[PDB]
């Protein structure tokens, strides 16, 4: 009963196509088409988070004239170690009376900071993106919204007609295999992998979930000798990884990606470049197809330009006259490729005349436009 | 080598009232006193360490001190579940800790005198081959009572034992129970057995007896 | 959650070993040092042995120095004790605690829980049943003085002697001893209740001695 | 508000501070502990050994702040606290030991305050202050009107949170000035406090007091006294010394005015006069502050490129026949194609 159409739209957006659909025993009609909206999302397993680190100091304990021993703790990248010989002073005179043996036992480790649940980045695998698109169809008047999924296998009905895009001919996505989501930023990283980091680089300190009790890091502390008779616990630190990285990230994949690609998160995802193409087939009822007989008869018909311009727009004026008796609607298709009509089809009643847009790169501007069951030729002389 | 020595024995106070109990070693061990309280049948609890940090659920009531070489338990109002025995620890920083005496709070009360009763061996008992005489002290309030065997008017010691029970939970009083032991064939050999009783709620010694 | 429970314990000749260990539960095991208490009846706490964390230190009381091991296993969150060649001074009742710390060398803590600590009875002796031997009261000179009767458990080896009178019916004006070791090796209690003189000539009074080691009943009635 | 007693029994302290004034370290009231700077619109929050809004009475005042003075806690006006880097910064609240500021660009980060005997005391320590750049544009100030991104800053609020300081029992605490030389004897005053002594003089000359004592036959450079049996509870600080191996915990604090992601407003630069070439596009720049200029090729090789406009530039772009990106600071991006 219905047939079906193919036409090939290149993968931009905001530009109209004209679909001429041509069954052999009826009359030829133009159906308008546009591509609004292309969307492509990567599939993304988390593999690890990184934050800012806290380095945790308890007060050192000193030990008078005797020797501090040192535990083996399971804390994140946990430093100890004991320093003897030590005289520590407070305030009011020095902490130990007896200087034989003094022995401090200090301790380090590393936890996540606060900002871990407010700043930080996560490291996902991207993986087999999904594209779909959302496409305008203009038959007979009626504005419709098409929505599916660019693969070819996946397709949608709308006003009994059945639309299948795809598949795409290209799968190129801006996104690699492995990228670093911030905020509203996505990064191409290659990040190193969980448990295996690297001091003052992203990822030295790493957990799975932001919840996560399980909690790697690598800052290489290292613990001090106390100086000279002061209390406190120095250290020799790496740098934050994050904090490093963040001043050190570059221009994001919104600014940085090919083929004009608009990089958002939450979900994250790539939208409206040109990419490749997209194809579509369209399954159209039998009803939606008539005989040339079956148009109203149109007469009178004339065309003339008033005017006509070189520029990069529109400047060029056509207007086709016509007159009729009874009130109907007529499909209209240019005869040429060299000018096109933004009309995909006209309605007419009585006495008028309708205005159509041109462009041209020839002084000498020639076509013809088939109205109805009729055709009607214009012509032009175009000025700089 | 070295001890820890607590007050000499027990210290009597009623609800309400002020106790310290005071710890000193013999040598100095260590910067810092540990106190533990026990009560009868019950593990000991640990009310202070450090000196003076006390433990999470210890009340208000205990308060670490001390003067000079010798460390203070003190507390500020006696409760009805303060009296128990308390304990001090040293640790000479190792592990061979060493515990004091001990330290009992008692119930204070007045004083009122034991009620003496003798019970003379049974039959079952001589037939036996074996004699035993007992000396029963009730509902004193001193725990201190002193008791003497005599046989034939004569002193005897080595040759028995003593029971004391634990502070009557309603009257707050003591009972005692002396034993004598013999052996049949000496417990005939003599006419006369008495028990001396001496005690702080006694105008006098009282002493019973049997043939 | 927080607990300490001791096992093992019981009764063994002199000469002879017996093996002690204490459960841990609702903290970490290998966090902390660990000690064995024993409380001999009628004495106060004394340290036996220690050991501290990952078993880097083990110390002994003089007293045991030679003839006990401590040890301990951090897999099992369980503390042991090795007693051997006992000897009847090392009769007490045995505690495990918890210090607070992971050394031992540290003077600041003392030990924040402890367990309920298990019985070990060193002796040569048998588990001998007692005998009842009931005390009259000298209703003849004591008259006026309220009467007191009672009963003598006497040369029984087990501590856990349960006296009760008239089955129970009669706890007012009751006084049950403490036993004492003899030198026998045999422990021995009294029983003693204060009754109004006038009822001895219309009340009968029952001593019920309850002896569950030995399986063993007597019910002995006191009479002038 | 004033139903926090997190702060009920514990206490101020003095610690080591690595420049108290003309480069000289000494231990100080209000010395540093930590800075931390994670908020993006570059409020400060500052961890000091003073307690703010706390007085000595362990009552609630805003307008007052305490410190340890001596052993003892003592009174202060909130409104001698500052906070100062290379100029002075605007203190935007405070709990306790934490002060909340926004402080201009400096390389180090001072804090300090008016005592009760009029005396100054402040700390110094080296910190890099360089907030970040919200967005593409660069300000002194926050616009009336601008674009509106995301950024950390700290919560105005003193509510509890997950994140905790531990309080412990403080160690005995060392003072030269309880000592004293009475002619051949060393005598020990205690003020009400108690004093943990020890000494090199013959005879059973160590221990505890708590009233005035006496050690004969020796002199004060022989003896060692600090105050002891503290009744108020200490931030467990890595400036002072731990007593216990594991500590002596008695409580926590949480810590006030947490870190949320919350809207912030950035200024744009003012549109470009442009015109075209053949296949270029020319831009007229005229920004009123640094003002990020970058662009792509919608094509296969985007040829990115980046870099700040000052004042007056004039750029001139190439646009290929897929068509140019252009982004102006903070501005949505512009599209052009060959004419
Ligand atoms: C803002 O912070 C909350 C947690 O406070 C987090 O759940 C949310 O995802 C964050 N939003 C953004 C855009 O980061």
């Amino acid at each position: 009963g219905s047939y079906e159409h193919v036409t090939v739209i290149p993968n931009t957006v905001g530009v109209p196509y004209k679909t001429l659909v041509n069954r052999p025993g009826y009359s030829p009609m133009v159906l308008e088409m546009e591509l609004l909206s292309v969307t492509l999302e990567p599939t993304l397993s988390l593999d690890y988070i990184t934050c800012e680190y806290k380095t945790v100091i308890p007060s050192p304990y000193v030990k008078c004239c005797g020797t501090a021993e040192c535990k083996d703790k399971n804390l994140p990248d946990y430093s100890c170690k004991v320093f003897t010989g030590v005289y520590p002073f407070m305030w009011g005179g020095a902490y130990c009376f007896c200087d034989a043996e003094n022995t401090q036992l200090s301790e380090a480790h590393v936890e996540k900071s606060e900002s871990c649940k407010t700043e930080f980045a996560s490291a996902y695998r991207a993986h087999t993106a999904s594209a779909s698109a959302k496409l305008r169809v203009l038959y007979q008047g009626n504005n419709i919204t098409v929505t599916a999924y660019a693969n070819g296998d996946h397709a949608v009905t709308v006003k009994d007609a059945k639309f299948i895009v795809g598949p795409m001919s290209s799968a190129w996505t801006p996104f690699d295999n492995k990228i670093v989501v911030y905020k509203g930023d996505v990064y191409n990283m290659d990040y190193p992998p969980f448990g295996a980091g690297r001091p003052g680089q992203f990822g030295d300190i790493q957990s799975r979930t932001p919840e996560s009790k399980d909690v790697y890091a690598n800052t290489q502390l290292v613990l001090q000798r106390p100086a000279a008779g002061t209390v406190h616990v120095p250290y020799s630190q790496a740098p934050s990884g994050f904090k490093y990285w963040l001043k050190e990230r570059g221009a994001s994949l919104q600014h940085t990606a090919p083929f004009g690609c608009q990089i958002a998160t939450n979900p994250v995802r790539a939208v409206n470049c040109a990419v490749g193409n997209m194809p579509i087939s369209i399954d159209i009822p039998e009803a939606a197809f008539t005989r040339v007989v079956d148009a109203p008869s149109l007469t009178d018909m004339s065309c003339e330009v008033p005017a006509c311009t070189h520029s990069s727009d529109f400047g060029g004026v056509a207007i086709i006259k016509y007159a009729a008796s009874k009130k109907g609607k007529c499909a209209v298709h240019s005869m040429t490729n060299a000018v096109t009509i933004r009309e995909a089809e006209i309605e007419v009643e009585g006495n008028s005349q309708l205005q159509i847009s041109f462009s041209t790169a020839l002084a000498s501007a020639e076509f013809r436009v088939q109205v109805c069951s009729t055709q009607v030729h214009c012509a032009a002389e175009c000025h700089p | 080598d070295i001890q820890l020595t607590q007050s000499p024995s027990s210290l009597s106070a009623s609800v309400g009232d002020r106790v310290t109990i005071t710890c000193r070693a013999s040598q100095r061990i260590s910067s810092y006193l540990n106190w533990y309280q026990q009560k009868p049948g019950k593990a000991p609890k640990l009310l202070i360490y450090g000196a003076f940090s006390l433990q999470s659920g210890v009340p208000s009531r205990f308060s670490g001190s001390g003067s000079g070489t010798d460390f203070t338990l003190t507390i500020s109002s006696l409760q009805p579940e303060d009296f128990a025995t308390y304990y001090c620890q040293q640790s000479y920083r190792t592990l061979t800790r060493t515990f004091g005496q001990g330290t009992k709070v008692e119930i204070k009360r007045t004083v009122a005198a034991p009620s003496v009763f003798i019970f003379p061996p049974s039959d079952e008992q001589l037939k036996s081959g074996t004699a035993s005489v007992v000396c029963l002290l009730n509902n004193f309030y001193p725990r201190e009572a002193k008791v003497q065997w005599k046989v034939d008017n004569a002193l005897q010691s080595g040759n028995s034992q003593e029971s004391v029970t634990e502070q009557d939970s309603k009257d707050s009083t003591y009972s005692l129970s002396s034993t004598l032991t013999l052996s049949k064939a000496d417990y005939e050999k003599h006419k006369v057995y008495a028990c001396e009783v001496t005690h702080q709620g006694l105008s006098s010694p009282v002493t019973k007896s049997f043939n | 959650e927080v607990q300490l429970v001791e096992s093992g314990g019981g009764l063994v000749q002199p000469g002879r070993s017996l093996r002690l260990s204490c459960a841990a539960s609702g903290f970490t095991f290998d966090d902390y040092a660990m000690h064995w208490v024993r409380q001999a009846p009628g004495k106060g706490l004394e340290w036996v042995s220690g050991i501290s964390w990952n078993s880097g230190s083990i110390g002994y009381a003089d007293s045991v120095k030679g003839r006990f091991t401590i040890s301990r296993d951090n897999a099992k969150n369980s503390l042991y004790l090795q007693m051997n060649s006992l000897r009847a001074e090392d009769t007490a009742l045995y505690y495990c605690a918890k210090d607070m710390g992971y050394s031992g060398n540290d003077d600041y803590y003392g030990m924040d829980v402890w367990g309920q600590g298990t019985t070990v009875t060193v002796s040569s002796a048998s588990t001998k049943g007692p005998s009842v031997f009931p005390l009259a009261p000298s209703s003849k000179s004591t008259s006026g003085g309220t009467a007191a009767l009672g009963c003598l458990v006497k040369d029984y080896f087990p501590e856990p002697v349960t006296v009760s009178w008239n089955s129970g019916a009669l706890t007012s004006g009751v006084h049950t001893f403490p036993a004492v070791l003899q030198s026998s090796g045999l422990y021995s209690l009294s029983s003693v209740v204060t009754v109004p003189s006038s009822s001895l000539g219309t009340q009968t009074y029952i001593c019920n001695v309850n002896h569950k080691p030995s399986n063993t009943k007597v019910d002995k009635r006191v009479e002038p | 508000k004033d139903n926090f007693n997190v702060y009920k029994a514990t206490r101020p302290y003095l610690a080591h501070c690595p420049d108290c004034g003309e480069g000289h370290s000494c231990h100080s009231p209000v010395a540093l502990e930590r800075i931390r700077n994670e908020a993006t619109d570059g409020t400060l929050k500052i961890q000091v050994s003073l307690q703010i809004g706390i007085k000595t009475d362990d009552s609630h005042d805003w307008t007052k702040l305490r410190y340890m003075d001596n052993h003892m806690p003592a009174d202060a006006e909130r409104a001698g606290l500052f906070v100062r880097t290379s100029a002075p910064c605007t203190i935007t609240g405070t709990m306790g030991h934490f002060i909340l500021a926004r402080c201009p660009k400096g390389e180090t980060l001072t804090v300090g305050f008016t005592d009760s005997r009029k005396i100054s005391h402040s700390c110094t320590h080296p910190f890099h202050h360089d907030p970040p750049v919200i967005g593409r544009e660069k300000f002194h100030s926050r616009p009336q009107h601008g674009k509106e991104l995301p950024c950390s800053t700290y919560v105005q609020s003193t509510a509890a949170t997950t994140e905790e300081i531990e309080v412990h029992m403080p160690p005995d605490t060392p003072d030269r000035t309880l000592m004293s030389q009475q002619s051949g004897n060393v005598k020990i005053t205690v003020n009400g406090q108690t004093v943990r002594y020890k000494c090199n003089c013959g005879g059973s000359n160590e221990g505890l007091t708590t009233t005035d004592k006496v050690i004969n036959n020796c002199k004060v450079d022989q003896c060692h006294a600090a105050v002891t049996n503290h009744k108020k509870w200490q931030y467990n600080s890595p400036l002072v010394p731990r007593n216990a191996e594991l500590g002596d915990r008695k409580g926590k604090i949480h810590i006030p005015f947490p870190l949320a992601n919350v809207t912030c407003r950035v200024p744009k630069a003012r549109n470009p006069t442009v015109t075209y070439g053949k296949n270029q596009v020319i831009m007229l720049l005229y920004p009123d502050h640094p003002t990020l200029l970058s662009y792509r090729n919608m094509g296969e090789e985007p040829n990115y490129q980046e870099e700040w406009v000052m004042h007056k530039k004039e750029v001139v772009l190439t646009v290929p026949t897929e068509g140019l990106e252009v982004t102006w600071g903070n501005n949505e991006p512009y599209k052009y194609w060959p004419q």
